[PDB]
């Protein structure tokens, strides 16, 4: 694990395209990114995948799983925040 | 992150470090407000774990980091550990984070927001730089 | 695969 | 939210 | 368990079922006494999860199972989530389990106990029977 | 996931032999078993691997990880209880 | 411990 | 590999 915070920009993929790498493990609550010569790896889990929308950085994905050797030509799998945000709203409001 | 690059200190102010009681970083997480951090449910967080904010270099002792304690862990009831589907957990800090230049929130999307394939986003964290 | 993590 | 006071350089 | 076989109901009385609040079995665990269950730290248990004991058929409603609540989660401080090393967590039940014909403890080994390669042991649980 | 509790007997392997399948991921706090035409799988995690010693069933391993498709010819990896039991003793005594 | 009242059959 | 799990 490196001491100072790392960063990397990477492209989003469609689930269909991601299916070509990961088959049926990719669910609608998952969102892929990478396979671009860069890759999230062990220790990153739980971190953010943000995209800029209207000037602001928006949480689009949560580092989840992917290649066991973190290969940069295979796409990492993140939790798709859009499909989970309603649950987040309900939880904040109730607690 | 493999093939990543070092970020500018404090340029991703919502990024937090999840560390167990031995001071070991095991997962990243994002601050969504001063009492809530979002992380992966698979990280298996517990109340003895600590949330570190305002940190850039883990090996530095001269950083004004904020060591926040977790009041309650909120594992999404839809989280499927067999498939790792719906991998999200909310942590409610017992100690409200103080926002500043290096500590602030990321924006949450509308459930309707579309993020097109091809779009360049970015990811951060202190995970392995090579396996 | 492998959990990230 | 989403607007850091210290701008990221990529 | 792939290629396993159905066990005799109650013949592994320490085996427990870890289920989240939706009634979903996500991990197994073993009772070591009436207040303690041992499970994998990676299972990421929280206090909202429930420990089920005295269960054989998950689909049966006529079983005298014991739905125990978790008072506190004790994740081994040596647990390394990057490597999944030292994968053990102790759960302290708020509701002490009542032992009987179908609910009892497994024995813990001495740190010095040797278990030779070649030795036939056994494993149980309600995990997938085929991927 | 099957409704009724399943069981399977399987042999223990040495870490060295296990290294042949899993290389460096196998640590001293891990203990292998299987590769015998039987295999633990998703959902079993946290469960027990017990061996009979002096008439009594003893917890030797905790279902942990292994093949992603739960192949029966590759060994499953369990947490080696002997290396963790002292911690267990300390925890029970203190709480 | 380790002695079930209902014996396992393997 | 894969976590069991
Ligand atoms: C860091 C992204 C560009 C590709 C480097 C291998
Ligand atoms: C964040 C990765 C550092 C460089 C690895 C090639
Ligand atoms: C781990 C803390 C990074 C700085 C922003 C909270
Ligand atoms: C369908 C079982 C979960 C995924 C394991 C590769
Ligand atoms: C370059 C990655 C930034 C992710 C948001 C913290
Ligand atoms: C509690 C951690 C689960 C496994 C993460 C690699
Ligand atoms: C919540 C303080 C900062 C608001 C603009 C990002
Ligand atoms: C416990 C496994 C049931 C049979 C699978 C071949
Ligand atoms: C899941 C419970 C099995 C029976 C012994 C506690
Ligand atoms: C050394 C990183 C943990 C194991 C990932 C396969
Ligand atoms: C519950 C102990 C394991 C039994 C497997 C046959
Ligand atoms: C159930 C163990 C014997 C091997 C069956 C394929
Ligand atoms: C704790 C009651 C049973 C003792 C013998 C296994
Ligand atoms: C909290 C569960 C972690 C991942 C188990 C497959």
């Amino acid at each position: 694990t490196p001491d100072r915070l790392q960063q990397a920009s990477l492209p989003l993929l469609s689930n269909t395209n991601c299916k070509k790498y990961w088959g049926t493990k990719i669910k609608d609550a998952m969102i892929c990114a990478g396979a671009s010569g860069v890759s999230s790896c062990m220790g990153d889990s739980g971190g953010p995948l943000v995209c800029k929308k209207n000037g602001a950085w928006t949480l689009v994905g949560i580092v989840s799983w992917g290649s066991s050797t973190c290969s940069t030509s295979t796409p990492g799998v993140y939790a798709r925040v859009t499909a989970l945000v309603n649950w987040v709203q309900q939880t904040l409001a109730a607690n | 992150i493999v093939n990543g690059e070092e970020a500018v200190p404090g340029s991703w102010p919502w990024q937090v470090s999840l560390q167990d009681k031995t001071g070991f970083h095991f997962c990243g997480g994002s601050l969504i407000n001063e009492n809530w951090v979002v992380t992966a449910a698979h990280c298996g967080v517990t109340t003895s774990d600590v949330v570190v904010a305002g940190e850039f270099d883990q090996g530095s002792s001269s950083e004004k980091i904020q060591k926040l304690k977790i009041a309650k862990v909120f594992k999404n009831s839809k989280y499927n550990s067999l498939t790792i589907n719906n991998d999200i957990t909310l942590l409610k800090l017992s100690t409200a984070a103080s926002f500043s230049q290096t500590v602030s929130a990321v924006c949450l999307p509308s459930a309707s927001d579309d993020f097109a394939a091809g779009t360049t986003c970015v990811t951060t964290g202190w995970g392995l730089t090579r396996y | 695969p492998g959990a990230y993590d | 939210c989403g607007v850091p006071a210290i701008q990221p350089v990529l």
